[PDB]
């Protein structure tokens, strides 16, 4: 979608594996503000929003 | 109220053991109060700060 009407999509009730993410080099920003990009793996999250 | 010079030492006391425990409940400025969310959500450059 585009900016104005960004999409936003909740993500709940699945594991999620986020070292396909870090340890993929197609994303050119890959910049985590809250929470290490690392510990992604080992923590648990609810109010997930894409 | 006659044993009112002893109780108070001891809620004086009591007091300041209280407010010493809430002031670990205090982030003052940081992302969390615990320690261990910090440990665990942050690399070392930011969670020294």
């Amino acid at each position: 979608a585009s900016v104005y009407a960004w999409n936003r999509k909740r993500i709940s009730n699945c594991v999620a594996d986020y070292s396909v993410l870090y340890n993929s080099a197609s994303f050119s920003t890959f910049k985590c503000y809250g929470v290490s990009p690392t510990k992604l793996n080992d923590l648990c999250f609810t109010n997930v929003y894409a | 109220s006659a044993l009112g010079k002893l109780q108070d030492v001891v809620n004086q006391n009591a007091q300041a053991l209280n407010t010493l425990v809430k002031q670990l409940s205090s982030n003052f400025g940081a992302i969390s109060s615990v320690l261990n969310d910090i440990l665990s959500r942050l690399d070392p450059p930011e969670a020294e700060v």
